[PDB]
């Protein structure tokens, strides 16, 4: 949508989740900076209204901060100007039982907007938990339209956040910890009229397959995957969900993400290589047809779900400046592919105690896999890095485009598996393993890192207490921004990862900080409401260690420091 | 099995040592019910079905109305 894009080049908004279609995560704006951001203070604060995890983040736009909820995901308005004030309120009527078919709590990652045009005026738009795409009035939050898109009879939940392109909105899909086969699919903003669907699995047309599909990689492979990769009809139920984050690149009317784990975790039960699950996918945006596909993690053995975000940048690649893709993925590796052809330029360990994987070999694209930390029936797996919740999990990264580094924060939690057979049943869990989760070597569960993309480069890298699960703010004041799962809000300088400034909020954060300009002052905000994976222990009072899917054991002492909660802070100097 | 013997382009899946190379009549044999396996894109014909009735309804009228029993 190319007002959008103007739109998120402007300093007073934060347009979409990801803050633009290239998900850089960077402000320009430099008020607050290195050497003065020890003085920020709390300017105001909201409360939500719920408690759970807190993903996302506001939206600001038109001088309207747009905030959201985990279930039943209320969404209010607040004109700037009037703090105290709601402006409008959404309350979605849902079945509670969407509930039960959530497998890490019921968070959602967040609102995306669409500015007026010949579809009419200004939306807003909600995917619910219950599997609602909802559009709604920007300016008064009437309720536009609605249509259908996930069944939570079958498992089939709706987490991560819409994305606009043109004149459709993207939904994703949630549940293959039930067996849910995944697909995104492409509605007509202004009717919700369904454009185009994408499975992740299957016979080619339900792929929806470019006829040059990775035709610049053919050893990444071609046609008749998503079939000959497993055994029978396993496909039906295969998994590959999209819950995570998209990017866009306007000038070759590309989307990219990633598709999700294969179903069940028990891999005994799903020989062949899966696809396409664990891919990165760049499709047409106009019809859905892929151009590329490549698949990160083939056979999954250890739910290294594939959604993590798409972070475009244009870097030199063997002295010439290239259209980039990078992404951290849950095997903790960090993919750089050109964007244009799919080809790999570089996949490096995010951390060098990655051991499922010796490493990739980036002419034939493949990762070499190390026997030793594998898993299988009638083997209980230890010490496998990462672990299932991964090295990097849902948090949108950032991109400082003139130090050409990536921030990201990262995890570091290893863990045992075993898996069990057991039987699919439309609306059950088929999970099929148990974990135990613990740090990994180096002691602690977070790490806060920066690094070049192409080169492999870290340049710096600092230890957290738990992982750094919401991601990151990266500003031209030469800071980074992150929140914590033990509830603060940080700040470190970008050149040397120094710890500039802190701040103890309520509760855990999840989600990200966003900042933006109002009235000539700059303002960061962020969600605190810890839960979501790392918080399902709190959250629903398990004690169990390989409860929560194996995060039990890992995270529970951050009891000891966080309780539930639900608030938007607001701060400024 | 380590990922690199690629019996075809984009497949280059092996059983590990021990383990069988299909699973059906295996001891690892998941057995599925084929009714089971297509309900959920059952459902998506039925959700897809009271879409394209929201939609009629909203290009008829000029109206946006959800529940299709009220169309
Ligand atoms: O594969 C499934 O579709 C699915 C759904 C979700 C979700 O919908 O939040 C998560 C996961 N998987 C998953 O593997 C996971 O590591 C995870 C972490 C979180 C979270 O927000 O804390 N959600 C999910
Ligand atoms: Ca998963």
């Amino acid at each position: 949508n190319s007002e959008l894009d103007r739109l998120s080049k402007d300093d007073r908004n934060w347009v979409m989740q990801t803050k633009d279609y290239s998900a850089t995560h960077f402000s320009r704006l430099t008020e607050i900076n290195s050497h003065n951001v020890k003085n920020l203070k709390v300017a105001w604060t909201l409360s939500t209204g719920t408690l759970h995890g807190h993903e996302g983040a506001p939206l600001v736009v038109d001088g309207i901060m747009y905030i959201h909820t985990p279930f039943p995901n209320n969404v209010y308005a607040v004109d700037l100007n009037d703090t105290r004030k709601m402006l409008w309120q959404y309350k979605p009527k849902q079945n509670p039982a969407a509930r039960a078919v959530a497998c890490c709590d019921v968070v959602n990652r967040g609102l995306a907007y669409v500015p007026a045009g010949e579809h009419g005026p200004a939306k807003i738009f909600l995917n619910q938990l219950d599997g609602h795409i909802v559009a709604l009035n920007a300016k008064t939050g009437e309720e536009i339209w609605k249509m259908e898109n996930s069944d939570i009879a079958m498992g089939s939940t709706l987490t991560g956040a819409p994305f606009v392109v043109k004149d459709k909105v993207l939904v994703g899909s949630a549940g293959a910890e039930l067996g849910v086969r995944g697909y995104v699919t492409a509605y007509n903003i202004k009717d919700g009229k369904q454009e185009w669907r994408a499975y992740a699995t299957g016979p080619d047309e339900d792929l929806l397959l470019d006829k040059d599909f990775n035709k610049d990689n053919p050893h990444y492979g071609q046609f008749g995957l998503g079939l000959s990769t497993w055994e029978g009809d396993a496909w039906k139920i295969g998994g590959g969900t999209n819950w995570g984050w998209y990017a866009y690149d306007p000038k070759l009317d590309m989307i990219y993400y990633g598709s999700g784990n294969p179903a069940p975790w028990n891999e005994t039960m799903r020989p062949g290589d899966n696809k396409w699950t664990m891919t990165i996918w760049g499709r047409d945006a106009d019809t859905g047809r892929a151009k590329f596909g490549y698949q990160k993690t083939p056979h999954d053995e250890w739910d290294y779900a594939g959604v993590n975000y798409m972070g475009l940048s244009e870097q030199e690649v063997d002295g010439k400046l290239t259209p980039l893709l990078t992404h951290p993925d849950r095997n903790g590796l960090v993919y750089t592919l050109n964007r244009e052809t799919g080809a790999l330029v570089n996949a490096f360990k995010i951390d060098d105690t990655v051991n499922w994987v010796k490493k990739v070999d980036l002419k034939t694209g493949l990762p070499i896999r190390d026997p030793e930390y594998s898993t299988r029936m009638d083997h209980n797996a230890k010490g496998i890095c990462p672990s299932a919740m991964g090295y990097h999990n849902q948090g949108i990264e950032s991109y400082d485009p003139d130090k050409k580094l990536f921030f990201m924060g990262v995890n570091h939690i290893c863990m045992d598996w075993e898996p069990f057979m057991l039987p699919y049943r439309a609306g059950q869990f088929f999970v099929g393993a148990t974990l135990n989760m613990y740090p990994g070597p180096k002691g602690m569960l977070g790490q806060v890192k920066a690094m070049n993309a192409v080169t492999g480069k870290m340049e710096w890298e600092v230890p957290e207490k738990f992982a750094v699960w919401g991601g990151t703010l990266a500003t031209a004041g030469d800071l980074v921004f992150y929140g914590t799962l033990d509830g603060f809000i940080k700040a470190r300088d970008t050149r040397t990862g120094e710890l500039k400034w802190q701040f103890q909020l309520p509760s855990g954060v999840i989600g990200h900080p966003i900042t933006y300009q109002h009235n000539g002052k700059q303002y960061i905000a962020i969600y605190s409401g810890v839960g979501g994976w790392p918080g399902v222990g709190l959250v629903f009072d398990l004690k169990d260690p390989t409860a929560g899917l194996g995060a039990v054991g890992a995270f529970r002492e951050l009891a000891h420091y966080t309780q539930m909660g639900g608030s938007v802070f607001v701060f400024s100097l | 099995y380590d990922g690199t013997h690629c019996k075809a382009p984009g497949n280059c899946w092996e059983p590990k040592p021990g383990y069988p190379d299909k699973v059906a009549g295996s001891k690892y044999d998941p057995k599925h019910d084929p009714n089971e396996l297509n309900k959920q894109a059952e459902s998506i014909k039925a959700m897809e079905a009271r879409n394209q009735k929201r939609v009629e309804n909203y290009a008829k009228t000029g109206k946006f109305v959800y529940k299709v029993e009220d169309i």
